[PDB]
């Protein structure tokens, strides 16, 4: 059985993402717009997606089960680590497989392969990341499991420059074992087979495709003129020390 | 330093 702590995370978990992530998209209307004609015409855009989604992971990300009880040094290089790989994440609610694309509701706020090339990526970040949203996708996680999946990825203990590791480890344990509990009672075979494992093993791929990220941003980045298209906290969590 | 970082953290 899930015990009260565990249910109490859950519900704690899911409240936190619903207060983060708007299935409206309503606010996209407030980032500078989307170009879809070199000019890297997209990259004021999806900037301004990038930093409000830092925003709501920062949000949500406060309110996972005792990363309260973090230093905030250890709770800046978490979020400084992870941002990205929980933005490839909530990200899958928007994906769809039936064009490959994420549908945040509208055309024009429509991303598909071409766009994500537009504000200066490449295939060797856009395709891994395609077929990690399928993976992930194909798993049809729970709302449940893919609120645990994000708050485990955040309390990742080995991230660069973690102070207190065994603190993060125990907060990340209790997360764990919350998703492996609730994928044994509530999770009905067959989608439940290996579902832990598989899990994982997506952060494994969130590794890969963060690595891969910052060496395509620390190139992006280096031309002022394409630094200048981004935003102060974008510049912040991925350009500082 | 990370001041925007800590502030959107902060209680
Ligand atoms: C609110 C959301 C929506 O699901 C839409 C969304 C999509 C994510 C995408 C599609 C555009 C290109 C993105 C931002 C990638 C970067 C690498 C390109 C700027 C990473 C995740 C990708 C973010 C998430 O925070």
């Amino acid at each position: 059985k899930l015990s009260e702590e565990q249910q109490h995370i859950i519900a704690i978990l899911l409240d936190a993402h619903h207060k983060t992530y708007d299935p409206t998209y309503a606010d996209f209307r407030d980032f500078r717009p989307p170009v879809r004609m070199s000019p890297l015409s997209m990259l004021p855009h999806l900037a301004d997606l990038v930093s409000y989604s830092i925003q709501k992971v920062i949000g949500f990300a406060k309110m996972i089960p005792g990363f309260r009880d973090l230093t905030s040094d250890d709770q800046i290089v978490l979020l400084k680590s992870s941002a990205i790989e929980v933005i490839m994440l909530r990200s899958n609610q928007s994906f769809t497989m039936d064009d490959m694309s994420w549908d945040c509701g509208s055309q024009d706020y429509k991303y598909d392969v071409t766009d994500v090339s537009k504000a200066g990526h490449t295939l060797e970040l856009i395709e891994p990341l395609i077929k990690f949203q399928v993976g992930l996708k194909k798993l049809n996680l729970h709302e449940e499991e893919h609120v645990l999946l994000m708050a485990i990825c955040i309390v990742s203990p080995d991230r660069p420059g973690v102070q207190d590791a065994k603190l993060v480890e125990a907060i990340q344990d209790r997360l764990s074992n919350t998703l492996q509990t609730y994928i044994r009672c509530r999770h009905p075979p067959p989608g439940s087979h290996q579902l832990y494992a598989k899990m994982i093993q997506k952060l494994a791929d969130l590794r890969s495709l963060n690595e891969e990220h910052s060496k395509q941003y620390r190139s992006l980045s280096f031309q002022p003129e394409n630094s200048m298209k981004l935003t102060p906290l974008v510049l912040e969590v991925f350009g500082n020390e | 330093n990370h001041p925007m970082l800590m502030n959107l953290l902060k209680d």
